RNA sequence: AGAACCUUACCUGGUCUUGACAUCCACGGAAGUUUUCAGAGAUGAGAAUGUGCCGAACCGUGAGACAGGUGCUGCAU
RNA sequence: AAAA
């Protein structure tokens, strides 16, 4: 019953994911191959969040989610890391459509009842990372 | 139907060469997967099967 | 007494048990004895090929 | 966790001194490997895992050590049984008892082909190599941070090649004597492969890494019997890397730390920038040199002959011209912006790196290591 | 050859089954070590080396292995015995028999301190290191080409370090299972201590070797990667007051991958130009003479010919030579200020003859001489 | 018994690799001779004009024996 | 588990 943000297809048995599943007991290489086979369609290099569901018989199923908004905002602005001092140092610029584009994909993981509400969550996400909206 | 390897004890090096071009897995990975037959290697099947069958590697589509 | 270690290279440390013999060293003051190479804890000189018996070196296996 | 337990035939201890001694014949006569497992399993089928006296008298070495390492329900144990029949019979006996005393466990047996100790040429060539493959497979399929080598069972000759794996990869090894009662995490002296000895072989492995096969005679002509184990004969007149070879190839491929050096032109230029910029450049080069991730980030425009520029950051008064040889990070020039701009202005027209290395002996060399005793 | 065999209590196997198990307590209740070993020796003195059946059945491990390795009078046998009471007793029994079976042999028994399997902390900190130091000392003493390890006796945990030593020194090892009938030359792979991950740290280790301890913050700066600190955690040890020092494991590795020294040479800027210009005449001789002087204080004391003020003195390698050096000793560093020839040396003596010249040079210390680089050069194109 | 360039052996920068200067080998070209463009020049490219002596004149290219050194020691001479 |  663990939640991870492993890479798009770079699901190594490496320490980023390796020891996490070990305490439960699921086969490490089994999950790594299963995750990659369905995330090949995902754009390259994305920390797609997956929630693992392990059982008592040492079996597991997992569900993948849309990429995090902060990741989507980082690629939308063409940057790699956020502002060190958000709302003090400004490190990018994205249009409202770029907010709509990110909101639409994350709408599968949002909770707002409208595109405007979903956007405002993304707008709040943008301010918290120093990315101003332009 | 995914391409799988049944038997490759004839010209093991050539089968590695095929999957090297076919997939690009490194020499360690490519040799290990060939020696760990059977396993899922990947008209599309026929293309690599012809090269595999050329050196005597068995193919199961 | 002070004893002189001949040859090239040795393996003598403190608390080593060695055999000394007579023979002074001309330029070293106060040294009147020699250490017997190849006897007791003193090992022979390595790679010696001539005058081996003087340095405790067994004949090469050829 | 995962326990890579070596398996030894201490389980069938109860048949000690009885007329047919416990040998591969004895397993054979009673029916076979599976049939003999039940007979062995009977003698200690009752003993517990929490009872101290049974741990030290009535159970195998794998069971005693595993019970001491704290085997639980959520665990996975591997038994590297021997190739001999008496070895495998006990393997099928330990597993039944382990899957009985701790239900919900996953024990699987690997039969290391040709692990017999009655023949030398086979053991030197197929035993340790196969055992080296099997262990290095499980560690790489479960991560170095989760495997615990258990070199207590089995022959005394496998133990060198279990612990040595632990030292190289990083997994620990835990041992416990029969009469003792304390687990002993064996010391792990940091070791690696001798780069100096192995460096000339780099082009040789390069062919194999590309064409995946080389004719044997050409391999022998190209290249000291220790190097032989690095190479496994595929069998059709070619040779490919043995499992040890893949370790060496990766060791000769992993990036390492670097120690900066300064050409005679850099040392003249560093000092005149020290007065205006404190001791900032001294730390930066050392910081970049001893961090591979930092080095790969800062590569500005790359020049010929393996030269590539570095810079502290945006709007800085220094940009370095460095290149790598062995474990040394040679520094050729250290220039400010205007000199840097003109060089790149010149390099637009023709080649640049050729002109620098051409005058290496007259102007730059010798490179002096970056240790300073300013006082 | 010289055989560095380990020892174990296989020699006393005929006592298996008796109500008091043969162990440390048993030797204690049989009149100390000497009394038991004689008694044990009597229990297998009638076994014959040529007897194949008695070799496997009745004799010990070391005797059996050595018999297969061809032990004769012209060989030296060294037995390493565990610190335990019974461990020493069984080794002695073997030494007695080996003299009888091979008269004219030179067999010494060696005791390793702390080599016991009852204390976890003592074994892995002192027992293994003492054992490792014993073997490395003996290999160097006898020299390569004559030592062959025999790791068939003793505890299973001493085996890895016996074999690992074999790879470091290129020393073959051999083993023989009891029911087997063939020696098994253990494979050897080209492994070595981690030179790659320590050469970047040479400035700190040299300081720690001379100065007792260094601050940890200095050490932390030296290792940025988390993995590097995780791997090299065992070598260092906290000494108190926010400092670290080489743990006894570290002192073993460092005293193996680094030659001994007394002073670390350094060059001023003016010396560096002086050395480079003289390379056309004296070749590499100035580099060798500087390192030799810095290595041995006895040589440095010989070279002093004229002493200036403020602690500067001149070194001359002797009559018939041309070069001469102006050096001074600070802490543990051998600072080199100038390197001159025969003609200039006379002038520099004339100036000091009239006025103080030692004070003139030290006056210009921060303007012409410092900072002092270290005498490590790299001219040829080659990388390890 | 005579440093503005040259001398010049030194410095910065641009450049050459059997080579500025020799003997050979092969292959290819009379030698020389008006010019144009790029470059600080070295040099590079292109276009004209010659194409004789009787194989040698001079030449360009390719390989390697070699050339080359005002480099050290006048305490080897 | 001091020649599995
Ligand atoms: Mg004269």
């Amino acid at each position: 019953y663990v939640k991870l943000q492993v890479a798009a297809g770079m699901a190594n048995p490496s320490p980023p994911v390796g020891p996490a599943l070990g305490q439960q007991g699921v086969n490490i290489m089994e999950f790594c191959k299963a995750f990659n086979a369905k995330t090949d369609s995902i754009e390259k290099g994305l920390p797609i969040p997956v929630v693992i569901t392990v059982y008592a018989d040492r079996s597991f199923t997992f569900v993948t989610k849309t990429p995090p908004a902060a990741v989507l905002l980082k690629k939308a602005a063409g940057i790699k890391s956020g502002s060190g001092k958000p709302n003090k140092d400004k490190v990018g610029k994205i249009s409202r459509a770029q907010l709509q584009e990110i909101a639409q994909t994350k709408a599968a993981d949002m909770t707002g009842a409208d595109i405007e509400a979903m956007t405002r969550s993304i707008e709040g996400t943008a301010r918290s990372m120093g990315l101003v909206v332009e | 139907f995914d391409v799988i390897l049944k038997a490759a004890g004839a010209n093991k090096v050539a089968v590695i060469k095929a999957v090297r071009g076919a997939t690009g897995l490194g020499l360690k990975e490519a040799k290990d997967l060939v020696e760990s037959a059977p396993a899922a290697l990947k008209d599309d099947a026929e293309a690599l099967k012809k090269a595999l069958e050329e050196a005597g590697a068995e193919v199961e589509v | 007494v002070t004893s002189y270690i001949g040859g090239e290279g040795h393996n003598l440390q403190e608390h080593s048990v060695i055999l000394i013999r007579g023979g002074r060293v001309k330029d070293l003051p106060g040294v009147r004895y020699h250490t017997v190479r190849g006897a007791l804890d003193c090992s022979g000189v390595k790679d010696r090929k001539q005058a081996r018996s003087k340095y405790g070196v067994k004949r090469p296996k050829a | 966790a995962v326990y890579l337990c070596t398996c030894g035939t201490a389980a069938a201890k109860k048949f000690f001194g009885q007329t047919p001694r416990f040998d591969a014949a004895w397993v054979t006569e009673h029916g076979g490997v599976e049939a003999a497992s039940k007979v062995i399993y009977d003698t200690f089928r009752t003993a517990r895992l929490d009872d101290e006296v049974a741990l030290k008298r009535d159970l195998s070495a794998e069971i005693h050590s595993l019970a001491r390492m704290g085997v639980n329900d959520k665990d996975t144990v591997v038994l590297f049984s021997s190739e001999t029949a008496d070895g495998q019979a006990c393997a099928w006996a330990v597993k039944r008892y382990l899957e009985q005393a701790r239900p919900g466990i996953l024990c699987r047996i690997e039969v290391v082909a040709g692990l017999q100790v009655t023949d030398a040429h086979v053991f030197r060539t197929a035993g340790v190599l196969n055992f080296t493959k099997a262990v290095l497979h499980e560690i790489d399929a479960n991560g170095t941070g989760q495997c615990v080598l258990n070199p207590t069972g089995g022959f005394k000759s496998l133990v060198p090649y279990t612990v040595l794996i632990g030292m190289l990869r990083g997994v620990p090894a835990k041992y416990i004597f029969e009469q003792s009662s304390a687990l002993i995490p064996l010391p792990m002296m940091p070791v690696e492969f001798a780069r100096s000895r192995l460096e000339p072989l780099r082009p040789l492995l390069e062919r194999i890494q590309n064409e995946t096969a080389i004719p044997r005679a050409e391999l022998d002509k190209a290249l000291r019997e220790i190097l032989d184990s690095l190479f496994e004969d595929v069998g059709q007149g070619q040779v490919s890397l043995s499992p040890v070879g893949f370790l060496i190839w990766e060791e000769l491929e992993r990036p390492t730390a670097l120690v900066p050096f300064l050409s005679r032109r850099a040392l003249d230029d560093l000092l005149k920038m020290r007065a205006t910029e404190g001791t900032a450049p001294d730390d930066y080069i050392t910081r970049v040199a001893r961090s591979p991730e930092q080095l790969a980030i800062g590569k500005h425009e790359s020049w010929s002959k393996g030269l590539f520029w570095l810079k502290r950051g945006e709007h800085t008064r220094d940009r370095y011209l460095v290149s790598v040889e062995g474990w040394r990070l040679l520094v050729w020039r250290i220039v400010d912006a205007d000199e840097y701009d003109d060089l790149l202005t010149q390099n637009r027209k023709t080649d640049a790196g050729a002109r620098v290395v051409a005058e290496r002996r007259e102007k730059y060399a010798p490179f002096v290591r970056l240790e300073l005793y300013e006082d």
